[PDB]
Protein backbone atom coordinates (compact mmCIF):
# COMPACT_ATOMS: atom_id res chain seq x y z
CA UNK A 1 0.00 0.00 0.00
CA UNK A 2 2.41 3.27 -1.09
CA UNK A 3 2.13 6.26 0.64
CA UNK A 4 3.37 9.75 0.46
CA UNK A 5 2.68 12.71 2.99
CA UNK A 6 4.18 16.11 3.44
CA UNK A 7 4.76 17.91 6.36
CA UNK A 8 5.38 21.75 6.39
CA UNK A 9 5.00 24.65 8.86
CA UNK A 10 2.33 26.44 6.72
CA UNK A 11 3.28 29.92 7.17
CA UNK A 12 6.86 31.01 6.88
CA UNK A 13 7.98 35.08 7.19
CA UNK A 14 10.00 36.21 4.18
CA UNK A 15 13.81 35.47 4.38
CA UNK A 16 13.41 33.00 7.07
CA UNK A 17 13.94 28.80 6.24
CA UNK A 18 11.41 26.10 5.23
CA UNK A 19 11.65 22.73 6.47
CA UNK A 20 8.95 19.92 5.20
CA UNK A 21 9.09 16.47 5.78
CA UNK A 22 7.59 13.59 3.21
CA UNK A 23 6.61 10.33 4.98
CA UNK A 24 6.75 7.76 2.99
CA UNK A 25 5.59 4.06 3.39
CA UNK A 26 5.00 0.62 1.23
CA UNK A 27 8.39 1.13 -0.05
CA UNK A 28 11.93 1.69 0.49
CA UNK A 29 13.40 4.94 -0.29
CA UNK A 30 16.61 2.58 -0.38
CA UNK A 31 15.72 1.50 -3.56
CA UNK A 32 13.98 4.37 -5.04
CA UNK A 33 14.57 7.84 -6.01
CA UNK A 34 11.72 10.72 -5.08
CA UNK A 35 11.04 14.01 -6.45
CA UNK A 36 9.89 17.10 -5.17
CA UNK A 37 7.82 19.11 -7.46
CA UNK A 38 5.95 22.78 -6.41
CA UNK A 39 2.94 24.63 -7.72
CA UNK A 40 2.59 28.49 -7.40
CA UNK A 41 -1.40 29.30 -6.53
CA UNK A 42 -3.20 29.53 -10.30
CA UNK A 43 0.33 28.63 -11.87
CA UNK A 44 2.39 25.02 -13.51
CA UNK A 45 3.84 22.27 -12.33
CA UNK A 46 7.72 23.27 -11.43
CA UNK A 47 10.22 20.26 -10.92
CA UNK A 48 12.30 21.23 -7.87
CA UNK A 49 15.04 18.64 -6.89
CA UNK A 50 15.27 14.75 -6.51
CA UNK A 51 17.23 12.37 -3.98
CA UNK A 52 18.32 9.35 -6.29
CA UNK A 53 18.35 5.79 -3.99
CA UNK A 54 21.87 5.88 -3.39
CA UNK A 55 21.45 9.51 -1.74
CA UNK A 56 22.85 12.07 -4.34
CA UNK A 57 21.01 14.79 -5.58
CA UNK A 58 20.25 17.06 -8.25
CA UNK A 59 18.46 20.79 -8.08
CA UNK A 60 16.28 22.94 -10.20
CA UNK A 61 18.71 26.19 -11.52
CA UNK A 62 16.70 29.09 -9.97
CA UNK A 63 16.20 27.54 -6.74
CA UNK A 64 19.54 25.44 -6.32
CA UNK A 65 21.73 27.71 -3.92
CA UNK A 66 18.77 28.04 -1.71
CA UNK A 67 18.03 24.15 -1.70
CA UNK A 68 19.05 21.16 -0.19
CA UNK A 69 17.14 17.48 -0.27
CA UNK A 70 18.24 14.90 2.36
CA UNK A 71 16.92 11.74 3.54
CA UNK A 72 16.48 8.85 6.35
CA UNK A 73 16.34 5.47 5.05
CA UNK A 74 15.32 3.89 8.16
CA UNK A 75 12.98 6.11 9.05
CA UNK A 76 11.07 6.45 5.63
CA UNK A 77 11.50 10.04 5.32
CA UNK A 78 13.10 12.59 2.72
CA UNK A 79 13.81 16.33 3.61
CA UNK A 80 13.62 19.65 1.88
CA UNK A 81 14.91 22.68 3.26
CA UNK A 82 15.59 26.06 1.37
CA UNK A 83 16.86 29.10 3.02
CA UNK A 84 15.85 33.14 2.58
CA UNK A 85 12.18 32.74 1.39
CA UNK A 86 10.56 35.13 -1.02
CA UNK A 87 7.02 35.84 -1.66
CA UNK A 88 7.30 33.83 -5.00
CA UNK A 89 8.24 30.87 -2.79
CA UNK A 90 4.62 30.83 -2.02
CA UNK A 91 3.54 27.06 -2.87
CA UNK A 92 2.03 23.58 -2.22
CA UNK A 93 5.13 21.15 -2.39
CA UNK A 94 4.65 17.46 -3.52
CA UNK A 95 7.08 14.65 -3.08
CA UNK A 96 6.97 11.95 -5.49
CA UNK A 97 7.77 8.41 -5.88
CA UNK A 98 10.24 7.10 -9.17
CA UNK A 99 8.41 4.32 -10.91
CA UNK A 100 10.09 2.51 -13.57
CA UNK A 101 13.65 2.56 -15.56
CA UNK A 102 17.48 1.83 -14.24
CA UNK A 103 18.70 5.30 -13.85
CA UNK A 104 16.19 7.23 -15.24
CA UNK A 105 12.61 6.69 -13.75
CA UNK A 106 10.31 5.91 -16.57
CA UNK A 107 7.23 8.11 -14.61
CA UNK A 108 6.12 9.22 -11.35
CA UNK A 109 3.91 6.62 -10.04
CA UNK A 110 2.44 8.02 -6.40
CA UNK A 111 2.69 11.66 -5.02
CA UNK A 112 1.96 12.84 -1.80
CA UNK A 113 -2.11 15.17 -0.88
CA UNK A 114 0.93 18.46 -0.88
CA UNK A 115 1.77 20.68 1.58
CA UNK A 116 0.77 24.50 1.56
CA UNK A 117 3.76 27.11 1.97
CA UNK A 118 2.75 30.72 2.05
CA UNK A 119 5.36 33.27 2.79
CA UNK A 120 4.24 36.09 4.22
CA UNK A 121 5.01 38.36 7.54
CA UNK A 122 1.30 38.17 8.54
CA UNK A 123 0.70 36.35 12.02
CA UNK A 124 -1.99 32.96 11.55
CA UNK A 125 -5.17 33.36 12.25
CA UNK A 126 -8.36 30.90 13.11
CA UNK A 127 -11.41 31.65 10.86
CA UNK A 128 -14.88 31.97 12.36
CA UNK A 129 -17.62 29.50 10.72
CA UNK A 130 -20.94 31.34 10.28
CA UNK A 131 -24.24 28.89 9.05
CA UNK A 132 -25.79 29.69 5.83
CA UNK A 133 -29.28 28.67 7.16
CA UNK A 134 -31.90 26.69 4.44
CA UNK A 135 -38.07 19.57 -2.74
CA UNK A 136 -34.26 20.55 -2.30
CA UNK A 137 -32.83 22.65 -0.12
CA UNK A 138 -29.61 24.39 -0.01
CA UNK A 139 -27.37 24.85 3.40
CA UNK A 140 -24.16 26.10 4.04
CA UNK A 141 -21.15 27.47 6.03
CA UNK A 142 -19.45 30.75 5.71
CA UNK A 143 -15.85 30.34 6.80
CA UNK A 144 -14.31 33.69 7.38
CA UNK A 145 -11.09 35.30 8.16
CA UNK A 146 -8.73 33.23 8.50
CA UNK A 147 -5.11 33.01 7.26
CA UNK A 148 -3.16 31.93 5.54
CA UNK A 149 -4.28 28.82 3.41
CA UNK A 150 -6.05 26.29 3.17
CA UNK A 151 -8.94 25.30 5.60
CA UNK A 152 -10.50 21.98 5.07
CA UNK A 153 -14.22 21.72 4.99
CA UNK A 154 -16.61 18.92 5.21
CA UNK A 155 -20.03 18.00 6.80
CA UNK A 156 -20.95 15.10 8.83
CA UNK A 157 -17.85 13.83 9.60
CA UNK A 158 -17.20 12.76 5.79
CA UNK A 159 -20.81 10.95 5.56
CA UNK A 160 -22.26 13.06 3.38
CA UNK A 161 -20.47 13.51 0.30
CA UNK A 162 -22.73 14.01 -2.20
CA UNK A 163 -24.11 17.74 -3.46
CA UNK A 164 -21.07 19.26 -1.86
CA UNK A 165 -19.56 22.09 -2.79
CA UNK A 166 -16.81 24.26 -1.01
CA UNK A 167 -15.75 27.06 -2.79
CA UNK A 168 -12.03 28.27 -3.63
CA UNK A 169 -11.01 31.07 -1.15
CA UNK A 170 -11.13 34.53 -2.04
CA UNK A 171 -8.41 36.83 0.22
CA UNK A 172 -10.23 39.93 1.31
CA UNK A 173 -8.58 43.72 1.52
CA UNK A 174 -7.87 42.73 5.10
CA UNK A 175 -5.60 40.12 4.30
CA UNK A 176 -7.78 37.52 5.39
CA UNK A 177 -9.33 34.53 3.38
CA UNK A 178 -12.73 33.32 3.18
CA UNK A 179 -15.05 31.00 1.54
CA UNK A 180 -18.36 28.78 1.75
CA UNK A 181 -18.70 25.48 1.80
CA UNK A 182 -22.74 24.58 0.50
CA UNK A 183 -24.78 21.09 -0.05
CA UNK A 184 -28.09 20.51 -1.44
CA UNK A 185 -29.89 18.16 0.13
CA UNK A 186 -33.57 16.98 0.12
CA UNK A 187 -36.32 18.99 1.69
CA UNK A 188 -38.22 16.56 3.62
CA UNK A 189 -34.94 15.27 5.26
CA UNK A 190 -34.70 18.81 7.75
CA UNK A 191 -37.00 17.57 9.99
CA UNK A 192 -35.23 14.51 10.60
CA UNK A 193 -31.41 15.02 9.90
CA UNK A 194 -29.07 16.75 11.39
CA UNK A 195 -26.05 19.21 9.46
CA UNK A 196 -22.87 19.92 10.63
CA UNK A 197 -19.83 21.03 8.87
CA UNK A 198 -16.64 20.39 9.77
CA UNK A 199 -14.17 23.03 9.67
CA UNK A 200 -10.66 22.54 10.06
CA UNK A 201 -7.41 24.84 10.03
CA UNK A 202 -4.52 23.17 10.36
CA UNK A 203 -1.90 26.72 10.21
CA UNK A 204 -4.03 27.39 14.30
CA UNK A 205 -4.83 24.34 14.88
CA UNK A 206 -8.59 25.30 15.15
CA UNK A 207 -11.04 22.66 14.74
CA UNK A 208 -15.06 23.85 14.47
CA UNK A 209 -17.93 21.91 14.34
CA UNK A 210 -20.94 23.69 13.20
CA UNK A 211 -24.67 22.64 13.00
CA UNK A 212 -26.81 24.92 10.41
CA UNK A 213 -30.31 25.10 11.48
CA UNK A 214 -33.54 25.94 9.37
CA UNK B 1 18.52 24.71 -20.22
CA UNK B 2 15.54 22.71 -22.08
CA UNK B 3 12.16 24.64 -22.64
CA UNK B 4 8.83 22.88 -23.11
CA UNK B 5 6.28 24.50 -24.95
CA UNK B 6 2.53 23.00 -24.26
CA UNK B 7 0.04 24.62 -26.47
CA UNK B 8 -2.91 25.28 -26.79
CA UNK B 9 -3.22 26.94 -22.92
CA UNK B 10 -6.67 25.86 -22.72
CA UNK B 11 -8.63 23.57 -24.64
CA UNK B 12 -12.31 24.01 -24.92
CA UNK B 13 -13.98 20.33 -26.04
CA UNK B 14 -17.27 18.88 -26.76
CA UNK B 15 -18.34 15.35 -24.76
CA UNK B 16 -17.00 12.42 -26.90
CA UNK B 17 -14.65 14.85 -29.74
CA UNK B 18 -11.75 14.55 -29.45
CA UNK B 19 -8.70 16.27 -27.95
CA UNK B 20 -4.82 17.23 -29.27
CA UNK B 21 -2.16 18.33 -27.11
CA UNK B 22 0.98 19.59 -28.13
CA UNK B 23 4.30 19.32 -26.39
CA UNK B 24 7.48 20.35 -28.01
CA UNK B 25 11.14 20.79 -27.07
CA UNK B 26 13.92 23.15 -27.45
CA UNK B 27 16.20 20.18 -28.33
CA UNK B 28 15.89 16.54 -29.31
CA UNK B 29 15.10 14.86 -26.23
CA UNK B 30 16.28 11.48 -27.26
CA UNK B 31 18.95 10.23 -24.87
CA UNK B 32 22.19 9.01 -25.26
CA UNK B 33 20.86 5.39 -24.40
CA UNK B 34 18.22 6.12 -27.08
CA UNK B 35 15.10 6.02 -24.80
CA UNK B 36 13.30 9.62 -24.72
CA UNK B 37 12.25 10.04 -21.26
CA UNK B 38 8.54 12.28 -22.19
CA UNK B 39 5.77 11.49 -19.72
CA UNK B 40 2.18 13.13 -19.32
CA UNK B 41 0.83 13.92 -16.64
CA UNK B 42 -2.96 14.82 -15.68
CA UNK B 43 -3.92 17.09 -12.58
CA UNK B 44 -7.95 17.50 -11.89
CA UNK B 45 -9.09 19.94 -9.87
CA UNK B 46 -8.34 18.98 -6.07
CA UNK B 47 -5.96 16.43 -6.84
CA UNK B 48 -2.10 15.39 -6.93
CA UNK B 49 -0.71 15.06 -10.40
CA UNK B 50 -1.38 11.20 -12.10
CA UNK B 51 0.64 9.38 -14.60
CA UNK B 52 -1.04 9.07 -18.13
CA UNK B 53 2.07 8.11 -20.44
CA UNK B 54 5.63 7.82 -20.29
CA UNK B 55 8.45 7.13 -22.46
CA UNK B 56 6.66 8.80 -25.20
CA UNK B 57 3.97 6.22 -25.80
CA UNK B 58 3.11 3.62 -23.61
CA UNK B 59 0.19 3.97 -21.40
CA UNK B 60 0.36 3.96 -17.57
CA UNK B 61 -1.60 0.74 -16.06
CA UNK B 62 -4.94 1.35 -14.69
CA UNK B 63 -5.16 4.18 -18.32
CA UNK B 64 -7.99 4.17 -20.28
CA UNK B 65 -7.68 3.41 -24.38
CA UNK B 66 -9.08 6.84 -25.36
CA UNK B 67 -5.68 7.87 -24.17
CA UNK B 68 -2.51 7.84 -26.79
CA UNK B 69 0.83 9.60 -26.54
CA UNK B 70 2.98 9.74 -30.07
CA UNK B 71 5.53 11.69 -31.30
CA UNK B 72 10.00 11.70 -31.56
CA UNK B 73 12.86 13.99 -31.65
CA UNK B 74 11.10 17.08 -30.60
CA UNK B 75 7.47 17.13 -31.66
CA UNK B 76 5.26 15.01 -29.00
CA UNK B 77 1.55 14.69 -29.06
CA UNK B 78 -0.98 13.64 -26.18
CA UNK B 79 -4.46 12.41 -28.17
CA UNK B 80 -7.55 11.63 -26.32
CA UNK B 81 -10.20 10.00 -28.29
CA UNK B 82 -14.03 10.40 -27.25
CA UNK B 83 -13.50 12.74 -24.03
CA UNK B 84 -15.12 11.96 -21.25
CA UNK B 85 -16.54 14.17 -18.54
CA UNK B 86 -13.77 12.61 -15.95
CA UNK B 87 -10.43 13.70 -18.70
CA UNK B 88 -11.42 17.41 -17.17
CA UNK B 89 -8.07 19.35 -15.86
CA UNK B 90 -4.44 20.02 -16.52
CA UNK B 91 -2.34 17.83 -18.70
CA UNK B 92 1.60 18.41 -18.35
CA UNK B 93 4.34 17.10 -20.72
CA UNK B 94 7.45 16.39 -18.73
CA UNK B 95 11.01 15.63 -19.93
CA UNK B 96 13.89 13.69 -18.24
CA UNK B 97 16.33 13.33 -20.72
CA UNK B 98 18.09 16.44 -19.97
CA UNK B 99 18.72 17.84 -16.55
CA UNK B 100 17.19 19.81 -15.17
CA UNK B 101 14.19 17.76 -16.14
CA UNK B 102 11.36 20.34 -16.61
CA UNK B 103 7.48 20.40 -17.09
CA UNK B 104 5.66 22.25 -20.21
CA UNK B 105 3.46 24.84 -18.85
CA UNK B 106 0.28 23.40 -18.96
CA UNK B 107 -2.77 22.79 -20.99
CA UNK B 108 -6.11 23.13 -19.66
CA UNK B 109 -9.00 20.43 -20.76
CA UNK B 110 -12.56 22.42 -20.42
CA UNK B 111 -15.57 20.45 -21.68
CA UNK B 112 -18.38 21.82 -24.09
CA UNK B 113 -21.75 20.26 -22.82
CA UNK B 114 -25.60 21.44 -23.00
CA UNK B 115 -26.81 24.51 -21.21
CA UNK B 116 -27.91 24.29 -18.05
CA UNK B 117 -29.62 26.97 -15.70
CA UNK B 118 -27.82 27.61 -12.46
CA UNK B 119 -30.73 27.16 -9.35
CA UNK B 120 -30.19 30.60 -7.34
CA UNK B 121 -30.59 30.71 -3.57
CA UNK B 122 -29.79 33.66 -1.45
CA UNK B 123 -28.94 33.49 2.27
CA UNK B 124 -29.10 36.24 5.13
CA UNK B 125 -26.48 37.10 7.51
CA UNK B 126 -26.48 34.99 10.34
CA UNK B 127 -27.65 35.97 13.70
CA UNK B 128 -23.69 35.38 15.12
CA UNK B 129 -22.52 37.29 12.32
CA UNK B 130 -24.55 40.49 13.34
CA UNK B 131 -23.86 39.67 16.66
CA UNK B 132 -20.14 40.33 16.24
CA UNK B 133 -20.39 43.60 13.56
CA UNK B 134 -20.52 42.20 9.94
CA UNK B 135 -23.10 41.38 7.35
CA UNK B 136 -22.26 38.98 5.06
CA UNK B 137 -25.16 38.27 2.10
CA UNK B 138 -24.22 34.99 0.17
CA UNK B 139 -25.84 34.33 -3.30
CA UNK B 140 -25.38 30.36 -4.41
CA UNK B 141 -25.79 29.56 -8.15
CA UNK B 142 -25.65 26.10 -8.52
CA UNK B 143 -24.69 23.55 -11.32
CA UNK B 144 -24.82 25.99 -14.41
CA UNK B 145 -23.00 25.62 -17.96
CA UNK B 146 -21.92 27.93 -19.72
CA UNK B 147 -19.38 29.34 -16.96
CA UNK B 148 -20.14 33.16 -18.01
CA UNK B 149 -22.78 34.53 -16.01
CA UNK B 150 -23.66 38.05 -14.66
CA UNK B 151 -24.89 38.66 -10.64
CA UNK B 152 -25.91 41.87 -9.16
CA UNK B 153 -27.17 42.98 -6.09
CA UNK B 154 -29.97 45.09 -5.15
CA UNK B 155 -30.02 46.59 -2.08
CA UNK B 156 -34.14 48.36 -1.68
CA UNK B 157 -33.13 48.31 -5.28
CA UNK B 158 -30.11 50.02 -5.34
CA UNK B 159 -27.87 48.34 -7.40
CA UNK B 160 -24.58 47.66 -5.28
CA UNK B 161 -20.87 48.20 -6.58
CA UNK B 162 -17.39 47.42 -5.32
CA UNK B 163 -18.90 46.14 -2.46
CA UNK B 164 -19.15 42.29 -2.73
CA UNK B 165 -16.71 38.90 -4.31
CA UNK B 166 -17.42 36.12 -6.57
CA UNK B 167 -16.22 32.71 -6.11
CA UNK B 168 -16.20 29.72 -8.78
CA UNK B 169 -15.82 26.15 -8.61
CA UNK B 170 -13.31 24.40 -11.10
CA UNK B 171 -15.58 22.38 -13.67
CA UNK B 172 -17.67 19.29 -11.97
CA UNK B 173 -15.92 15.85 -13.31
CA UNK B 174 -19.32 14.17 -13.28
CA UNK B 175 -21.50 16.81 -15.12
CA UNK B 176 -18.75 19.62 -16.43
CA UNK B 177 -21.05 22.04 -14.71
CA UNK B 178 -19.80 25.28 -12.36
CA UNK B 179 -20.80 26.66 -9.37
CA UNK B 180 -20.56 30.24 -8.18
CA UNK B 181 -21.36 31.81 -4.78
CA UNK B 182 -21.31 35.58 -4.85
CA UNK B 183 -20.85 37.15 -1.33
CA UNK B 184 -22.10 40.84 -0.24
CA UNK B 185 -20.10 42.29 2.47
CA UNK B 186 -21.72 45.22 4.63
CA UNK B 187 -21.24 46.43 8.68
CA UNK B 188 -23.79 45.66 11.00
CA UNK B 189 -24.75 49.68 10.60
CA UNK B 190 -25.14 49.82 6.79
CA UNK B 191 -27.40 46.22 6.79
CA UNK B 192 -29.78 47.16 9.68
CA UNK B 193 -30.22 50.51 7.27
CA UNK B 194 -32.02 48.70 5.04
CA UNK B 195 -34.92 46.31 4.25
CA UNK B 196 -34.81 44.47 0.69
CA UNK B 197 -31.70 42.35 -0.24
CA UNK B 198 -31.75 41.12 -3.81
CA UNK B 199 -29.72 38.71 -6.00
CA UNK B 200 -30.39 39.37 -9.40
CA UNK B 201 -29.18 36.48 -11.76
CA UNK B 202 -28.67 36.51 -15.82
CA UNK B 203 -26.73 33.62 -17.61
CA UNK B 204 -27.60 32.13 -21.10
CA UNK B 205 -29.47 29.10 -19.72
CA UNK B 206 -32.44 31.17 -17.66
CA UNK B 207 -35.32 32.78 -20.58
CA UNK B 208 -35.02 36.19 -18.04
CA UNK B 209 -32.99 37.11 -15.17
CA UNK B 210 -33.71 35.39 -11.99
CA UNK B 211 -34.50 37.51 -8.59
CA UNK B 212 -33.91 35.82 -5.30
CA UNK B 213 -34.89 38.15 -2.11
CA UNK B 214 -35.72 38.75 1.48
CA UNK B 215 -36.62 41.38 3.69
CA UNK B 216 -34.42 41.70 6.67
N1 LIG C 1 10.56 11.96 -12.29
C1 LIG C 1 11.80 12.23 -12.63
N2 LIG C 1 12.70 12.80 -11.83
C2 LIG C 1 13.82 12.91 -12.55
C3 LIG C 1 15.10 13.42 -12.27
C4 LIG C 1 16.10 13.39 -13.25
C5 LIG C 1 15.82 12.85 -14.51
N3 LIG C 1 16.73 12.79 -15.50
C6 LIG C 1 18.06 12.92 -15.39
O1 LIG C 1 18.68 13.14 -14.35
C7 LIG C 1 18.81 12.76 -16.70
C8 LIG C 1 20.22 12.22 -16.51
C9 LIG C 1 20.80 11.96 -17.88
C10 LIG C 1 22.20 11.34 -17.80
O2 LIG C 1 22.28 10.08 -17.72
O3 LIG C 1 23.15 12.17 -17.82
C11 LIG C 1 14.56 12.34 -14.77
C12 LIG C 1 13.57 12.37 -13.81
N4 LIG C 1 12.30 11.96 -13.83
Amino acid sequence: DVQLLESGPGLVAPSQSLSITCTVSGFSLTNYGVDWVRQPPGKGLEWVGVIWSGGSTNYNSALMSRLSISKDNSKSQVFLKMNSLQTDDTAVYYCAKHWGGYYIPYGMDHWGQGTTVTVSSASTKGPSVFPLAPGTAALGCLVKDYFPEPVTVSWNSGALTSGVHTFPAVLQSSGLYSLSSVVTVPSSSLGTQTYICNVNHKPSNTKVDKKVEP
Amino acid sequence: ELVMTQTPLSLPVSLGDQASISCRSSQSIVHSNGNTYLEWYLQKPGQSPKLLIYKVSNRFSGVPDRFSGSGSGTDFTLKINRVEAEDLGVYYCFQGSHLPPTFGGGTKLEIKRTVAAPSVFIFPPSDEQLKSGTASVVCLLNNFYPREAKVQWKVDNALQSGNSQESVTEQDSKDSTYSLSSTLTLSKADYEKHKVYACEVTHQGLSSPVTKSFNR
